[PDB]
């Protein structure tokens, strides 16, 4: 069933699982396989593996990691997935001296909406957006990659898992307890991942929930039932919460431009309703002029 | 947020198709019957309330089972080993968390041994080609849902009562879509409740007339009546908790008259 992929070298470990680089012997291909032990005795197909796959095999789009096979044994279970060569979080610890370049930035960020809308538009929420989990190729492209984490909605949703999303992409409502939470978790994620290409530094490292919501409140105000309707209400919201100030986005984030700035603002909108949707982002003007730009592996 | 809400509804409808089981699949089961499935899917939604399971992992099982059992000729004595892996990976699909193998393995009046239900979970899988993420009665039930004015939780849990009903007997049920089963289901709903009718904001997202509905609500109806007289019962027993407002114990209308 392996017989015909060759072993290169380990890559890592995924939300479970571990990752090698591989090539088909016969037909030339690389690729990454997701090997899963499992075993009988115990707890059987871990449901990550089952989501992450049932999903990712309807997710066929350019900008989303391609599942290429899947090989059942007894004892072990082969995800097969296109082979990409690093992710965002390596690729921007590399481009440390030069930064990287505002075409590359924006055409990246075109791509994962254009990805994260088609995710949305199949009822998937990735519930994961992060650098470590966004993989780049060597002709331009990006691509979502690890659904370990994704679920299938409904329409309107249902309360879903909450120990969700790592800490420094997480959205506020989460972080506030909210019962539902949506498409707009996603974006939330999206919206930070802009501001870390920019900045090459995390927009909000917080180190407990705590610390996280109130990194948040003091980049972008303690929000408020006139800049959120409802949060006064929520269940993790506390009337002691400091009362920041608004801090102007020129600020947050320097080296973008107006329209750079429009569009991160709309991403971090604190009332998910509000906020923008993958769909709606990809017309925005800060778009109007964007390319394919190659990258400097 | 409705940016989505008809790329969806689009998607699921096209998917509906692509996840049907097919229709005549009990004729070819030798030794298994439509009447064997009731009981079997009656026990179901009793496991489910047992563990407090979504509805939705009700639906999606049995959309398993009927799958599985589309190409997958089963002996009586193993039926429940199937309905009880659906179930299970259903749980593990749906569930913010699952009950864990161990209690499946409990529920089944020790019939079957763990290392069983495993291996059945995987041929499930295999069979099944791991194409778990199929659209229901319910994802289609609570979009029209969306469209009544005002909701009413007395027609919304009644509708889910109906379109539950419907999984039992595959004579006729199975061959309807979720979506037009969705659809009788919130008509009678709405009419039983509050005498109105599939509202023409439904026309225009579904596609669906109470002409192109008739066949089904028909069916459906009956359903409704002879509820009470049915050989499984565990949809009625639970649809009295206070839960779904006890609509169970709503009287279905006499007629239609469509
Ligand atoms: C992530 C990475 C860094 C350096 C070299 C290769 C890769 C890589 N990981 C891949 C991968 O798995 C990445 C996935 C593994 C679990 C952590 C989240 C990302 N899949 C595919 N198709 N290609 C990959 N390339």
């Amino acid at each position: 069933s392996m017989e015909n992929f060759q072993k290169v070298e380990k890559i890592g470990e995924g939300t479970y699982g571990v990752v090698y680089k591989a090539r088909n012997k016969l037909t030339g291909e690389v690729v990454a396989l997701k090997k899963i032990r499992l075993d009988t005795e115990t707890e059987g197909v871990p449901s990550t593996a089952i989501r992450e796959i049932s999903l990712l095999k309807e997710l066929n789009h350019p900008n989303i990691v391609k599942l290429l096979d899947v090989i059942h044994t007894e004892n072990k279970l082969y995800l097969v997935f296109e082979f990409l060569h690093q992710d965002l979080k390596k690729f921007m610890d590399a481009s440390a001296l030069t930064g990287i370049p505002l075409p590359l930035i924006k055409s990246y960020l075109f791509q994962l909406l254009q990805g994260l809308a088609f995710c949305h538009s199949h009822r998937v929420l990735h519930r994961d957006l992060k650098p470590q989990n966004l993989l780049i190729n060597t002709e331009g492209a990006i691509k979502l990659a690890d659904f370990g984490l994704a679920r299938a909605f409904g329409v309107p949703v249902r309360t879903y898992t909450h120990e969700v999303v790592t800490l420094w992409y997480r959205a506020p409502e989460i972080l506030l307890g909210c019962k539902y939470y949506s498409t707009a978790v996603d974006i939330w994620s999206l919206g930070c991942i802009f501001a870390e290409m920019v900045t090459r530094r995390a927009l909000f490292p917080g180190d407990s929930e705590i610390d996280q919501l109130f990194r948040i409140f003091r980049t972008l105000g303690t929000p408020d039932e006139v800049v959120w309707p409802g949060v006064t209400s929520m269940p993790d919201y506390k009337p002691s919460f400091p009362k920041w100030a608004r801090q102007d986005f020129s600020k947050v984030v320097p080296p973008l431009d107006e329209d750079g700035r429009s569009l991160l603002s709309q991403m971090l909108h604190y009332d998910p309703n509000k906020r923008i949707s993958a769909k709606a982002a990809l017309a925005h003007p800060f778009f109007q002029d964007v390319t394919k730009p190659v990258p400097h592996l | 947020v409705p940016d989505y809400h008809e790329d969806i509804h689009t998607y699921l409808r096209e998917m509906e198709v692509k996840c049907k089981p097919k229709v005549g699949y009990m004729k070819k089961q030798p030794d298994i019957t439509n009447s064997m499935r009731a009981i079997l899917v009656d026990w179901l939604v009793e496991v489910g309330e047992e563990y407090k399971l979504q509805n939705e992992t009700l639906h999606l099982a049995v959309n398993y089972i009927d799958r599985f059992l589309s190409s997958m000729s089963v002996l009586r004595g193993k039926l429940q080993l199937v309905g009880t892996a659906a179930m299970l990976l259903a749980s593990k699909f749906e569930e913010i968390y699952p009950p864990e193998v161990a209690e499946f393995v409990y529920i089944t009046d020790d019939t079957y041994t763990k290392k069983q239900v495993l291996r059945m979970e995987h041929l499930v899988l295999k069979v099944l080609t791991f194409d778990l993420a199929a659209p229901t009665v319910n994802q289609f039930l609570t979009q029209y849902f969306l469209h009544q004015q005002p909701a009413n939780c007395k027609v919304e849990s009644l509708a889910m009562f109906l379109g539950e009903l419907s999984l039992i007997d595959a004579d006729p049920y199975l061959k309807y879509l979720p979506s037009v089963i969705a659809g009788a289901a919130f008509h009678l709903a709405l009419y039983t409740v509050t005498g109105q009718s599939w509202p023409e904001s439904l026309i225009r997202k579904t596609g669906y007339t109470l002409e192109s509905l008739k066949p089904c609500l028909m069916d459906l109806h009956q359903t409704y009546l002879k509820a009470p007289q049915h050989a499984q019962q565990s949809i009625r027993e639970k649809y009295k908790n206070s839960k779904y407002h006890g609509v169970s114990l709503l009287n279905p209308p006499e007629t239609l008259n469509l």
